[PDB]
């Protein structure tokens, strides 16, 4: 239908999007130490 | 409630009962224990799925931001593919359906995630005191 | 494939980065970078693996296998980032930021904390390593050149003009001098520590050569601490001696005609391991291979559609 179209469409660039690993900045440091 | 503590939370940092208008009147399957005689339903993992989807879909009965909302239930069916698998939980939307209004193509969208289920627990139960 | 005694790197405005070889000008490989520009970009010192900073993002890629995508990813600042680098070592990565905040980045995926973040009143153009791996050097847009100690948490502020902005900063490999320039082209060199025991980070100001009239972009040393080039907005490149800073080798691109104009600055070089042969890239779309007695060039690299402002060029310890 409709949205099964887009549910397999969108599981096709999920396995793409995996390819990349994403390191954020935690306001966190050894400010005890 | 989980409407209020969700925006300043996630789905992920949150995970690192859920049916609100659930009473024994109005489900599908919970409303034939007494008059037929069918067996209790069984199953924290689980529990904080279900307000994630109810929570959608009453935001998504204002159509403000309908594909924002619509992304969301998408990556939900993916992920975790059997959650949109329990009578109850259908029960619970087929409910709010009737309450609010929505837009028919949001509408269609809904009662529509729902079409590849099975529901063994209703087909258990009616063949059992059907013969 | 980084699998090669010398690389070179070069990127810009043409969202692709070309990787070159110094035998020969052809293109190894070419790797994509979308939305965004190449502010400065270097090679971890194990040489397997290169960092690219630019607009709140610092894509890392690939080098021994053949991934177009950035595979490593760093988010969480909110503006441009001036300049990346790394420890001698490889276990820490600092960066400098336009949102006034120069930070230090941890390499291992574990719990270790090993990130400090130091804060100034005015965006940062420089950062700049001490060859001990004990101190760090931090310019701004007001000219104050803060010293950053590693052991302490206390930063020696040092302005020797203000009202004029500095660009670049850099100390040699064998820990003689310290060099720095600003927007007018002046370059500031001051004796650095002497303190090798507890790092009493002493500076006194050695000499000022008067040069680059136009805007100063990048000045550098070389390995063997005999040379020292200062890049400019005028197209010109110059080469100082460390023996009585004269003017060693005058390196141009003008064309001589008044048609063109300027048509595009000489943004950044590089020595290499005998510091004979230098590399520069040049906003003309195309990069150049110089020698620093002929003067005349040796190779020239073209296949840009854009222009480049930046370049990486490392190759064997031994030379
Ligand atoms: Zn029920």
């Amino acid at each position: 239908s409709n949205t099964a179209q887009r549910l397999e469409r969108l599981r096709k660039e999920r396995q793409n999007q995996i390819k990349c690993k994403n390191i954020q900045w935690k306001e966190r440091n050894s400010k005890q130490s | 409630s989980f409407h209020l503590l969700r925006q300043q939370m996630s789905l992920t940092e949150i995970m690192n009962t859920g049916l609100q208008e659930h009473t024994d009147d109005n489900c599908l399957y919970c409303v034939c224990i007494e008059i037929l005689g069918f067996q209790p339903s069984n199953q924290m993992c689980r529990i904080l799925l279900r307000k994630e989807v109810l929570r959608l879909v009453i935001n998504l009965s204002s159509s403000v931001s309908t594909k924002c909302h619509e992304t969301g239930l998408l990556t939900i069916k993916e992920k975790y593919p059997q959650t949109f698998d329990d009578i109850c939980l259908y029960s619970e939307v087929s409910h709010l359906l009737s309450h609010c209004t929505f837009r028919l193509p949001c509408r269609r969208f809904i009662q529509e995630l729902f079409q590849d289920v099975q529901f063994l627990q209703m087909h258990e139960e009616a063949e059992a005191v059907l013969a | 494939v980084g699998s090669d005694p010398v690389i070179l790197a070069t990127a810009g405005y043409d969202h692709t980065v070309r990787f070159w070889q110094a035998h020969s000008g052809i293109c190894t490989r070419t790797v994509q970078h979308q939305d965004s520009q190449v502010n400065a970009l270097e090679v971890t010192p194990d040489r397997s693996m290169i960092a690219a900073a630019g607009y709140q993002h610092i894509r890392m890629y690939d080098l021994n296998s053949n991934n177009p995508n950035p595979i490593i990813s760093y988010d969480g600042v909110n503006k441009n980032i001036a300049s990346v680098g790394f420890h001698e070592d490889g276990r820490w990565m600092y960066t400098g930021g336009e949102d006034c905040t120069a930070r230090i980045w941890d390499l291992r995926s574990r719990n270790l904390q090993c990130q400090r973040i130091f804060q100034v009143n005015a965006p940062i153009n420089c950062v700049c390593l001490h060859p001990n791996q004990a101190e760090l050097i931090v310019g701004d847009q007001s000219g104050a050149i803060h010293i950053w100690d590693l052991k302490t948490d206390h930063n020696e502020q040092l302005i020797p003009e203000p009202e004029v902005s500095i660009t670049s900063a850099h100390i040699d490999p064998d820990a003689s001098y310290m060099a720095a320039v600003n927007s007018t082209g002046n370059c500031y060199v001051w004796n650095l520590t002497g303190g090798i025991g507890d790092e009493v980070t002493q500076l006194i100001p050695k000499t000022k050569i008067p040069a680059h009239t136009r805007y100063a972009l990048q000045c550098r040393f070389s390995p063997d601490s005999t040379l020292l080039a200062t890049c400019s907005a005028d197209q010109t490149c110059k080469i100082w001696r460390t023996s009585n800073f004269s003017l060693m080798t005058e390196l141009s691109i003008k064309s001589g005609n008044p048609g063109e104009s300027s048509r595009g600055w000489m943004w950044g070089c590089a020595f290499s391991g005998d510091s004979q042969y230098i590399v520069t890239a040049s906003s003309d779309n195309l990069a150049r291979l110089w020698c620093v007695e002929t003067g005349e060039i040796k190779r020239e690299y073209g296949g840009h559609q854009k222009a480049v402002v930046c370049l990486a060029f490392n190759d064997s310890v031994l030379g």
